[PDB]
């Protein structure tokens, strides 16, 4: 019998949410402290953790040759598709036209493969590109790195490939020790496969719906048809520093002392061209050097599929959450007091020390110099240590004029004193005109 | 610490038989505090230098320090607190060995409140003296002008080698906040004058001072005697 | 003296490990001042009686002395100064059992009048947190996040007393190991900071959270419980008419 | 005949009449105007004033032995001023004497032809007895010469009463040591009652009293010199003397006033002084009586103004310088110390606090002493629990020394109101030093009350 009407009926009847059957829900974010601080020698290292969300639905799916993706291929819409490991559906197929967008080719761009297996379509792709070279002759993404799920969604590239080609230290990016950024350079041509008039038209008369179910077709894994493959070369760039400045990301160059270590990779066929420098212009000319289409050929890089039921484009929805880690390091300081005035002086020196509870909220320890309001004459001087976590530093020095209406006048009154290694607070002058200043060294 | 032990020991030897042990062990246990005060004033460079100077009983210091210390004496004048112990007895001096004194600006900031009112005779606790300021408190005031001319003559002295300590600083027990700078200032009237204090101070103009060699000399500037009034 | 010597040595045994030799010496040297104050309160008849009481650890007073001592508490109420941290633990820490005070053991208080006479200046402004820490003989910086106060008002105090719930501290309940007899706290050489001492019933704060209370305290200045539920010495919960207030002390 | 020699040579005598019979008292040496002495709960403040007396009596007292009589000749020397004069006994011309008993006419005057003591005494005895027999009935004026003084010293009371102090202490009993300490106050009064006086004409010339046999060398041998010129006894008074002593141990300020009033006959403030006073009356010959009833004294004085054959006695005489016929006086000059005393007693402030509030006290006082010059020395004192907060049932006892003064006591209580943090309950200056100063405070915070009461 002619199974065409059953295959069309059953595929038409398939029951699934398009969004949800290709949902790629990210790695579950485990409990975390928003802020933490650690004392080490004269240092205070503060790790700050911000929780963020990614939500993308790419319709171009990264290809990993580590194959079963090719124009007019049949795949299953399951979790394995969402992690660049699609399952194919291999049956006896029917004549299928493909088309390549190479510039000058006219009707010679279209070609009909009688039996469209991977081999036959690869052969036609091979012929077509060769002819163009003989007789006839880009998308860029950048993003900082926070976790494999985030960098995947941000660049639409599998994280294992990145991790294989460039070192990515996720565990220790989480400690704020490394600010890593990655750029992708994804081009030369696209082969496309005409969409069937009806779902059954891709199958031969011997293919039955029961056979399709045996190879995986269900409401939980609806059939997908590969309509377009993009070919070319990808150029991965990594920029890795151990700085802690907020300005690191603006790396984005795609002036600065920060410039640290670099890496660039050109995707070869097999699993490449790994180069690592401490100067960028070597890399940045490497990209242009790796930009020629010759018989340096072109490799699969991404592809587009439709649901066979209704030829709706298949998007993999990435709805996931990650952590931004920000690390800052403070250094203890010293308040240097020096009194060179001809009057009696008194100080009020106040600051807070800051720590974080296991819930990550800030705990303020108030703090005062034990000689506040003690009288001081010249040439008094002293050194007042401030810990690396000091904050809200208030320094006041005041003068006993002894006038019966202003017994004391403020000479110095700062309230937002910079914690620095040296806080030099000098006062001098006469009783009638005092002078004071705070400098930083 | 060989210096603390030598210090502690030499004070134990030289104190007066009749100072109570409450005084004497407070003195021993605040010594490190007063050593720190003298380092911060640059009277000495370290605690050992401070103790070594004490044990030697020769309080000699560097001119740079002493001239910086004097800036507040030149600016505001000097001040001696006395209670009675004030004159009519007999050598009409006020002792050629000099008069222990602090800067005028220091007494005025320490013995008055933040508004400018005189403290309760609290003042006894300040001078670490009980019941002696009950009559009231007197203050001998060398004015800033007298004071500057005293120093041009080179008549200002520092105490050298009981409760004396180096660093031109008065001892004041655990409350080091009442320790003031001490200097030695130079030295035909009766009582009678106290009338002029009830009427108004007692101001002498270009008074006749005494010198380290016992000579009288007549130095421009005011000198006042008064009951501290709030 | 015979009894003062026996007092001295009894102190050396029960004082805890972390009482400094300085404070302990201070406790020894001021001992007679605190005996005399107890005698002048007619808490005891003599130094001797006071030292025998400290040594015997049986803090037993004539009921007439305690009735007279309470007058100022009935008049003005009772006060317990606390840190913010200790306040939150009464509401938030479950092992604190949602009571203010050690449950059926009570809360150490002084008269409200005594704390207003002492923690404020002559003109009625709150003293600095340093001074108050010094007056209360607590660690430096303990009240730097503010000086909080529990307050039993006069009506609550009278009704608590009608029930016979007011207690006098005992030698084995009271500074931790610096307790002394005479319904009085020990305060160093500055005996003018010694206030009367009694034990009031704890307050139940079931279903209350420090968040709400501290929030109310910044808004109004105080959180209040009309007719609160006290903890009787036998552990019972019992509602007593009056006002119990929690507040942050303010000029 | 040496008349012209006696005249010329006596006239040549050169002396100062005032100084030759001057009697100088010992001059008070170093002494403190105020002393303060602390015994038990007592403070005794002795106060001293230095005073001067300058008298020149011309009636000189007679002691007892006296062999002084009208027309006697004596030496103006030291011993005269001490009532123990030196006679100059030579041979004498006839001397007229005159008694003043009333009614005798020309029989009041007689001429004694050998005017020795024995002869004049006999002539007077004859005058006096003849008056008793033939004139007393049918003619006597009472003549009483009265003096009173507080007793401060031997010399002072001698000047003040014109009576030799040895006779006063012998007959009465004067405790000068107790007077100096401020322990006894003593008054003495002397009733000199003159029944008659015998007078003796003044010689026209100095020699006239002397027999022609007398030589100036005989007079120099007998003591006559510029150092002791001759004296003629012109008058002697006879009668009786009654000494009255009023003694007490009170330090009251009115003892002299109470004493004068009793003597004066002045008829109850003084009853406290007089009931604790002792009285001594002596009538000289020694009829002595001690008693605590003052009428007994008044009775002695009234029962001894009687003149009969109880005769009269020489009690005082008047002399002139022979050279001059000028009345001889004896200048008494002396210093003495008036001593007062006051006793103060220690006290106690009893504080009791029964109020419903926190209270505080301010208790201040001064303690007085006296330096070695007798000037005040104020020690300010203050209660050491001043300004400490107190609650009921606080109470205490503050001892005050007997020398305390300027006691100021203030109690205040803490109202705790935004405008009234402290209210005064008691505010007292000059609190009375008493055995008990009972300072009570009580009431409520809003309505406090107190009082200081004394016991």
């Amino acid at each position: 019998e002619d199974h065409t009407e059953e295959i069309n009926d059953k595929i038409y009847s398939l029951n699934y949410n398009e969004l949800e059957v290709l949902a790629k829900n990210g790695e579950t974010i485990e409990n975390f402290v928003p802020k933490e601080g650690v004392k080490k020698a004269d240092k205070f290292i503060v790790i700050e953790r911000k929780k963020k969300n990614i939500n993308t639905t790419p319709v171009d799916i990264s290809i990993i040759d580590s194959d079963r993706t090719y124009p007019a291929a049949l795949q299953l819409a399951n979790k394995g598709f969402t992690e660049n490991k699609p399952d194919a559906v291999v049956t006896k197929r029917n004549p299928q036209k493909i088309h390549i967008d190479l510039p000058g080719m006219g009707d010679k761009a279209t070609v009909e493969v009688n039996d469209p297996t991977y081999a036959n379509v690869s052969t036609a792709i091979d012929n077509l590109v060769n002819q163009w070279h003989d007789n006839y002759s880009t998308q860029y993404t950048e993003s900082m790195v926070y976790s494999k799920s985030q960098i995947e969604a941000a660049l639409n590239v599998n994280s294992k490939i990145l991790d294989g080609t460039l070192g990515i230290d996720f565990k220790s990016i989480s400690k704020g020790e490394k600010k890593v950024m990655i750029a992708a350079y994804k081009i030369f041509y696209t082969v496309s496969a005409n969409l069937p008039n009806n779902p059954a038209d891709v199958f031969d008369k011997s293919v039955t719906f029961k056979e399709l179910q045996r190879k995986g077709v269900s409401n939980e894994a609806p059939p997908l048809f590969v309509s377009n493959v993009a070919y070319g070369r990808t150029v991965f760039v990594k920029l890795e520093t151990s700085s802690k400045s907020n300005d690191v990301e603006a790396f984005s160059a795609l002036y600065s002392d920060i410039l640290s270590s670099f890496t660039a990779v050109v995707l070869g066929g097999d699993a490449h061209n790994k180069v690592v420098t401490k100067d960028f212009d070597v890399i940045r000319n490497v990209i242009k050097d790796n930009a020629t289409f010759s018989r340096n050929p072109a490799y699969p890089i991404s592809y587009t599929s439709v649901f066979l039921k209704n030829n709706k484009i298949a998007g993999v929805n990435n709805r996931s959450e990650y952590v931004e880690t920000t690390s800052t390091e403070y250094t203890s300081g010293k308040i240097n007091l020096s009194h060179q005035g001809a009057y009696v002086a008194q100080y009020e020196i106040l600051w807070d020390e800051i720590n974080y509870d296991d819930k990550g909220k800030e705990v303020i320890t108030k703090r005062r110099w034990d000689n506040n309001w003690y009288s001081k004459t010249s040439p008094f001087s002293t050194v007042i240590p401030l810990g690396a976590n000091s904050r809200n530093i208030r320094i006041m020095a005041r003068e006993c004029t002894g006038l019966a209406w202003e017994w004391w006048r403020k000479v110095i009154d700062e309230r937002d004193v910079k914690l620095s290694k040296e806080i030099n607070v000098n006062i001098s002058g006469s009783t009638l005109s005092p002078y004071g200043s705070i400098t930083y060294k | 610490n060989m210096e603390r032990d030598l210090f502690e020991k030499k004070f134990k030897e030289i104190k007066d038989k009749w100072v109570t042990d409450k005084q004497a062990d407070e003195f021993i246990e605040t010594a490190d505090k007063y050593a720190d005060k003298a380092v911060q004033m640059s009277a000495v460079a370290s605690r050992a230098e401070y103790y070594r100077m004490y044990v030697s009983r020769k309080y000699h210091y560097k001119k740079e320090f002493v001239e910086k210390l004097k800036q507040v004496y030149k600016e505001s004048g000097a001040s001696h607190v006395t209670s009675k112990d004030l004159f009519d007895d007999a050598k009409s001096t006020i002792r050629e060995n000099g008069l222990f004194v602090t800067s005028f600006a220091e007494d005025m900031a320490l013995l008055f409140t933040d508004q400018g009112k005189l403290k309760s005779a609290q003042i006894e606790n300040i001078k670490d003296v009980s019941g002696k300021y009950s009559d009231g408190v007197y203050q001998y005031e060398y004015d800033s002008e007298l004071t500057k001319n005293i120093d041009k003559l080179g008549y200002i002295r520092t105490a050298s080698g009981s409760l004396n300590i180096p660093g031109c600083q008065t001892w004041s027990g655990k409350h080091i906040e009442n320790s003031e700078s001490e200097l030695i200032f130079p030295s035909d009237l009766k009582s009678a004058v106290l009338a002029e204090i009830d009427a108004k101070y007692f101001e002498i103009i270009d008074p006749t001072i005494i010198a380290p060699n016992g000579d009288h000399k007549k130095v421009t500037g005011r000198f006042k005697i008064k009951k501290m009034q709030d």
